């Protein structure tokens, strides 16, 4: 097992499977969710490529709105 | 800011407004307008979310099979 890499669901210890959670029991904001144990998982070596993951690259701009509008912004104000 | 209210005398322009207001937050994308927190069908920014506050906004019959899944982060809870 690795912290960053492809994986794969397996048949499991006896035949136990990944048990797909029901859309209401989702803990995360994900599309599909599962309930495995460590034996329903396989590393799936051979794949390397990176999935379709998204990158947000944000940048805020702030204004200072006090008596001195040349002062630098402060979040508490 | 008070300068955002364009038709108002030059001396109600400095400073900011403040204080509680009672309407769902809207977003104006060009000529259109929408509630910020309203997923619905249309949208002014993309969405990869399935649930939104309990409602399931996926096309019915969503049930993607999962046999391989890149993993990028691991939580514990």
């Amino acid at each position: 097992f690795v912290t960053f890499g492809w994986y794969r669901l397996k048949p499991g210890r006896n035949n136990t499977l990944a048990q797909p959670r029901a859309p209401m029991a989702f803990g995360t904001s994900s599309d599909v969710e599962f309930n495995c144990t460590a034996d329903n998982l396989a590393i799936e070596g051979g794949m390397s490529d990176l999935p379709a993951y998204k990158l947000m690259c944000f940048d805020i701009e702030c204004k200072a709105g006090g008596e001195d509008e040349l002062a630098f912004p402060v979040a508490g104000h | 800011p008070r300068v955002l209210d364009e038709d108002a005398p030059p001396e109600k322009r400095a400073g900011v407004h403040d204080g509680h207001l009672k309407r769902a937050p809207k977003v104006y994308c060009g000529g259109d307008e929408r509630d910020v927190l309203r997923v619905g069908s249309g949208g002014f920014w993309p969405r990869r979310s399935r649930l939104w506050g309990g409602v399931d906004h996926a096309p019915a019959g969503f049930n993607p099979t999962v046999t391989v899944f890149h993993v990028y982060d691991i939580l514990e809870n």
